[PDB]
């Protein structure tokens, strides 16, 4: 806990109202993780009033909450652990470290329910873990190059969404004979995140800058609009019943987007990759993002 | 031992994980140099300006493990062939970053993958590094046998893969290379590292990829099999795959995770070593012939040197040759004196060329096996070794041998011959004036005499070779033609290389040629049925014999005399590669020209392409009469 | 240990003979390989058909020891140079035999001698044997130091020797093998082997004969003295001789009788190995420079390349350079804040070319020394060490130090600066672009700014050298002017030469250079009084420095800075020898040229000869800015 380390990766509010920083070294003497709590984000990213943080073996690539105290964790190693935060909410407790991947991990997910996870690394296999039991049910294969990304289904516990940089994008369950099912020669896609409400809505963001609204089962490029001169790097809708949606790129920008994928705002605030936001589980008007120039700039959206 | 070092993604502390890999026995380790996910922009602000540093400091290891130890890797996102254009300047500015923050560390050797077809900036980028400044490191070009699109599960519902046969769509990835490596211009600092997937292709492509300068052979941990005591071990065709490439001394690379929980990570490193150990041993001819493989040599000049004698000893401790040539004459005396003449009847050789005595103490060693009288000569053109002759004669032979010092062209014999032991075999069995010299010397055998040999083939076998094609392009010497290097024959025991077809007879020589009209010049027409999509570099040459009857030598490797090494093979290069598709036929043409002072070969391929009639008139190599 | 053989003319038995000689100690033998007084007849019977053999066999030692121990001799008999015509056929064909078996044996050298000034023949027949078949003997063309004919005792009562002054007369032998050499060509395989005479000739000429590729030192045994032990020992000058000739690493050879009859034989060697122990020990340059000697290595590029890692940790380890810029550093900063302001004036440094940190550390060590506040910034071209430097940065150094990633020439500065340790001197003291640099960097130096080096210096001194200028003639590549390995300027440790006079200031730069019209062009004419007949085989260069008032570096011999490894010399080459007389001035001429995009150096000699203005607009060697 003597530093939180100078690149943000992923930051994810919890229900009760506290930010969670993913923060790994990406240059320097040593390429460390550190995960950080904070019960009032606005005093981040200074560790001096982090209620909690703990080290690990090597960088956070993505983080997500699993129920209220637990942690998923991605390192660069390619090993999903599980850090139960300690009930205090004071000491950050590993609770399992399997070393599944065969290169980095890239992103992490929890399905629906929140018993089992989805992780994708750049040994190009997805797969898909029992948290509860601690070993991986499944091992799929599917994509042809590094898995990019992937979005757990927030209402069916067996639907999850993986884009990749071999131009798939592949809606997945988990009872069919054939999981994969390739819903859509366009720009290469880079992040992914399901509608909150209208649960059969999924938009990927691509490499130049293009947000899209692509339906399941019609598969129609929808509505895009090319908010960023570069990579998508994330989107997460807002809590609003009619919600926003939030698009940060490598360009140093983010953006809110509607339905109509109309601009709504568009904040320069960051002097270096924009790396992953989240809104606040109470003040709906409030944003949170974190990049690598370690800034956390608090955002109140229109 | 075999090289072989552990292929890392995860380095929090350099000097850490580089102890544990050396306590796990490895030799080296293929780390990132620029941490993976850093992704640097070098066009447009703000994030053009990230303040420094840029990666690890130069001084976590001393020059020597930054030389020895550890290898490079290029950072995935470098793709300096994406479509986008900013990701196409980004990936080219990025490369050339990393590449030369490689060359300062020193490394040895820097990893770059062929993932997809369009490779052809990252050639570009790749070359243009390669002429930029005074560095030496090696460039191992990451490439799959088999794609990742045709690894994958059969998973997706909506789109599955065309499982149809799919000949060169098993093929996609030799392509890949072979593209990237022409483009690159064959630079013999770009050299495979050929991934080993759990799933093998036939065996034509498993002999491509051999020829091609594979430098290391990445295992994953993924194809490791579980054996019943809990340990991995590799089934019977990877052990021949990995037996192949150990022939090949490539250094193998454990790449992955551990997937043995139960035990250490160290016993696929063991298991290496268990097969190494295990291999077959090595024959006599590849113990003599190792610190040799894919060695270009200029071949002799027969009549206008004079051997040293260095070359003589070495060649005498040939273990077939003299046994064969003893055998030879003991049938020889035998069948031309039966056994009442045994006393009455004495039989006169002439070993032409004497060399240092061996032919002549193998004739009296005969002729008392026989139990036949002789009375040996023994032209020796060499002066020195007409020294060396004399010796011998006054020594031990005595009046028994006498010793000529003359061209056996030229000598004026006293009286005529039975039988003439001459051994003047070439690496190609006619290119060292064995023809001319003893047609010049069937003047004086008698009208049945005996030749040995009687006769002698030379063999052609196309083959494909990176590493030979390049070595003979980087034989250029100032002075001389610029591409005559290409014109002349190598002899040099052929390694690594893919012989793309069947040897056939070349130039069929026999003695002695009472032929009414002596011509020793040849015209051959050759078709080898290439079946497999590849290039030819060149045509090999071999050689049979027939000393007598039955007795034989030969340096052609399906019949390989037992550990011969007294010939090398010889190599016929071709000014260009001719890109080849399998099922064609390469179509080869030889002349043996030679005029009153000269002797030369002129090579030229009609198909399926036309190449310029090489050497001709032996502007670039003609053996001197 | 230093190598040495004794010579010998009588071995009747070689095996016992060379067994003798090793239990003795020698490590090699140079024997007759003809018997000596064996005359062979090539042309008129009945002698031309002595029937054989002709010499030892070729059998009685392995390859190994005939290759490695033995080195052969020219019988005496053999005189390719006498008047009669016969013996000028009879001697060319023996001489021919005699090479020839020499190379065929293998053996690693072969002793020639120079007995009289007349050995055009013996030179022709020696290329003629150089220019045929492919062989790795060396010729050691033994040339006594004072003539036989000057050795005499003056004994003759009717001829009497000629004793008054005869300057060159005391110099024909040298003047012998210059011939000798000339006419040969410098061919690389011809080297000398200086015969030591009692008495030995004035200093001049013992500086003459190195630089002269003297491959082994002749003693006889008639100039042993004895002592009064009864063992032998040599006058104090010869011992001068025989130290100068260990440097050398010369072969010393034994040949002569025993003249000790007392003490067996081995106490020649003895007393040559405890010579040997006994030498000056060699310094801290010397020791760092050892496996360096003579070899050319081609300069750098300043500002087209980056220096790799393994080069900037070398010359990290240098024990005198960072020394001097600390306390020069110290001093200057004492200089520009006196002690009472020593907490409220605080300097700023900017190091130019900061490599990989050593100035800045030694600056901040200094500013320790000196009690001054001090902010450093460090300009490093190199992306490479602008890494190494980050690393320092955020490390150690902290907020104390800046770091600026850019061209000194290029940057904008923040605010001026006082200091500027900077180092940018090359072999040459201004053929690396720090007038250049710094001229381009002085735009930021305060109006009293303090420029670190305030000056520097470079310095030409004639060398002679056979074995430098036979290096240069080496040195040819395809693909380039014929004649462009001699224009361009080699960075090398010369050692095998000989200064033919003292080294005068050619270029002298100073720093600021706040003359209102900067001009970096140059025009020097020098004149070196060459006192000894000699040749002329390039310019040497050297340099001094002046960092802060008296603090100063220098690799010029006579005041060399002690152990300072970072500099070697330089070798301008000149495109032929000059052969210069006693006496003469030779003179000559630089002009350092530079235009906006480039640099480069133009030199001549304008006397006593003329030679072409090598190096015309650079079209050999110009430094890229
Ligand atoms: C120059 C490359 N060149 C020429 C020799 N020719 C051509 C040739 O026509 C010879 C000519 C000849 C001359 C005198 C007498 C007999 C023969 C027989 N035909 C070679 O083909 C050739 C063969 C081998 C080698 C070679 O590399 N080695 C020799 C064999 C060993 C390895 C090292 C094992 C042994 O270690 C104890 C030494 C090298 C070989
Ligand atoms: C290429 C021949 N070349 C060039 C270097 N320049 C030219 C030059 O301008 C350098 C440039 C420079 C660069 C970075 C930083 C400081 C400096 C200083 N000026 C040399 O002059 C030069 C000097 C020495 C050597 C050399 O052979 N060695 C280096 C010294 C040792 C012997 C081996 C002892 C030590 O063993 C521990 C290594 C080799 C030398
Ligand atoms: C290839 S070497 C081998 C000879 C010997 N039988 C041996 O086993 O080594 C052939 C020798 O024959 C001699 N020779 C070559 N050409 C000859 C010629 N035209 N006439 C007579 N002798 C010749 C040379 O001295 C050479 O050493
Ligand atoms: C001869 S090296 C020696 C530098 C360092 N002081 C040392 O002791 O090794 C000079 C260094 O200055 C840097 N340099 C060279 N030219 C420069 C320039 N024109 N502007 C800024 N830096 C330069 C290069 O990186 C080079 O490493």
């Amino acid at each position: 806990p003597a530093c939180m380390e100078r690149q943000l990766e992923a930051a994810r509010y919890r229900s009760d109202g506290a930010l969670l920083l993913g923060a790994s070294s990406l240059s320097g003497r040593c390429w460390a993780g550190s995960l950080w709590l904070f019960k009032d984000p606005c005093a981040a990213p200074n560790e001096g009033f982090c209620s909690a943080g703990v080290q690990t073996e090597a960088g956070v690539a993505d983080l997500t909450w699993v129920g209220e105290r637990g942690i998923l964790v991605a390192s660069d190693s390619g090993a999903v652990e599980l850090w139960e935060l300690d009930e205090n909410e004071t000491l950050i407790v590993s609770k399992f470290c399997k070393y599944e991947h065969d290169d980095i991990v890239s992103t992490v997910s929890v399905l629906s329910s929140g018993t089992q996870a989805v992780s994708g690394s750049k040994d190009i296999c997805i797969k898909v873990w029992d948290l509860a039991q601690q070993v991986v049910l499944s091992s799929y294969r599917a994509h042809a190059a590094q898995v990019t990304c992937v979005a757990a289904s927030p209402h069916k516990d067996s639907v999850f969404l993986s884009c990749s940089e071999d131009n798939r994008i592949l809606l997945w369950d988990t009872r069919c004979p054939k999981p994969a099912s390739q819903i859509g020669p366009g720009y290469l896609p880079t992040s992914l995140a399901w509608h909150p409400q209208q649960s059969e809505v999924f938009v990927f963001g691509d490499e130049n800058g293009t947000v899209s609204l692509v339906d399941t089962k019609s598969t129609s490029c929808v509505l895009s609009s090319a908010v960023h001169s570069q990579c998508v790097t994330g989107l997460v809708f807002s809590p609003h019943s009619v919600p926003f949606l939030a698009s940060l790129s490598e360009d140093c920008s983010l953006a809110v987007l509607d339905s109509s994928l109309s601009e709504l705002f568009r904040s320069q605030a960051h002097r270096d990759f924009v790396r992953d936001a989240t809104w606040s589980p109470l003040n709906h008007s409030l944003l949170t993002t974190v990049g690598w120039d370690h800034q956390v700039v608090h955002h109140v959206v229109p | 031992r075999v090289s072989s070092g552990r292929d890392l993604n995860c380095v929090p502390e350099i000097a850490d994980t580089l102890g544990a890999v050396a306590k796990q026995g490895f030799d080296f380790l293929c780390m990132p140099v620029f941490h993976p996910r850093f992704k640097r922009e070098f066009i447009q602000e703000p994030a053009k300006n990230r303040p420094g540093p840029q990666t690890r400091s130069d001084l976590l290891l001393s020059g020597r493990d930054w030389n020895t130890l550890i290898v490079g890797k290029l950072s995935p996102w470098i793709r300096p062939d994406s479509k986008v254009e900013k990701i196409r300047r980004n990936s080219e500015a990025a490369m050339l970053q990393e590449l030369n923050f490689g060359a300062y560390l020193g490394l040895p050797a820097f990893l770059l993958p062929l993932n997809q077809e369009d490779n052809t900036n990252l050639a570009r980028v790749l070359t243009n590094h390669i002429h930029t400044g005074h560095h030496s490191s090696m460039f191992w070009m990451r490439v799959p046998l088999v794609a990742p699109e045709d690894l994958r599960d059969d998973i997706i519902e909506n789109a599955p893969t065309t499982h149809t046969e799919e000949y060169s769509g098993e093929e996609k990835t030799w392509m890949w290379w072979h593209n990237f490596r022409t483009l690159c211009d064959y630079s013999k600092r770009i050299a495979v590292a050929l991934e080993i997937g759990a799933d093998l292709p036939s065996n034509h492509v498993i002999d491509r990829w051999l020829g091609e300068p594979i430098k290391a052979a990445i295992l994953p941990t993924s194809i490791f099999l579980t054996n019943k005591k809990g340990f991995p071990v590799l089934s019977k065709m990877h052990q021949r795959l990995i037996f192949r490439l150990l022939k090949l001394e490539v250094q193998f690379i454990i790449t992955g995770t551990n997937h043995h929980s139960e035990k250490e990570f160290c016993s696929y490193l063991q298991y290496l070593e268990y097969l190494s150990q295990n291999r077959p041993p090595p024959n006599a001819y590849e113990l003599f012939a190792k610190g040799y493989e894919d060695y270009l040599q200029s071949p002799l000049q027969p009549l206008m040197d004079n051997l040293e004698s260095q070359t003589y000893e070495v060649f005498e401790k040939d273990p077939i040759k003299y046994s064969q040539y003893q055998q030879a004459i003991y049938k020889c005396l035998l069948d031309r004196v039966p056994e009442e003449e045994k006393d009455t009847n004495v039989q006169v050789l002439m070993v032409l060329g004497a060399g240092r005595g061996p032919l002549v103490n193998a004739s009296l060693r005969a002729a008392k096996q026989a139990d036949r009288r002789i009375k040996l000569y023994a032209v020796e053109k060499n002066p020195n070794a007409v020294v060396t002759l004399e010796n011998w004669q006054f020594e031990e032979w005595g009046s028994q041998v006498t010793v000529v010092s003359s061209d056996m062209r030229e000598w004026v014999a006293p009286e005529k011959a039975d039988i003439i032991v001459s051994e003047l075999l070439g690496s190609f069995a006619d290119n060292e004036l064995s023809p001319e010299c003893l047609d010049g010397a069937q003047h004086f055998l008698k009208d049945d005499g005996v030749s040995i040999p009687g006769e002698y083939t030379s063999f052609l076998a196309p083959i494909s070779s990176s590493k030979l094609y390049n070595e003979v392009r980087a034989c250029r010497e100032k002075d001389r033609d610029p591409e005559a290097q290409f014109e002349m024959p190598y002899v040099v025991r052929l390694h690594n290389f893919h012989q793309l077809s069947a040897p056939q007879p070349c130039f069929t020589f026999s003695h002695p040629n009472r032929d009414p009209m002596i011509d020793n010049n040849r015209y051959c027409t050759l078709e080898f049925p290439v079946e497999v999509n590849t290039v030819l570099h060149g045509f090999a040459g071999y050689f049979e014999t027939v000393l007598y009857q039955d007795i034989t030598l030969s340096i052609r490797p399906e019949t390989h005399s037992p550990g011969m090494f007294s010939w090398f093979p010889i190599l016929f290069p071709i000014k260009q590669p001719i890109t080849v598709r399998e099922g064609q036929t390469i179509c080869v043409r030889f002349w043996r020209c030679s005029n009153s002072k000269k002797v030369w070969y002129e090579w030229a391929v009609t198909a399926p392409v036309c190449s310029a009639i090489h050497n001709p008139t032996g502007r670039s190599y003609t053996i001197g009469l």
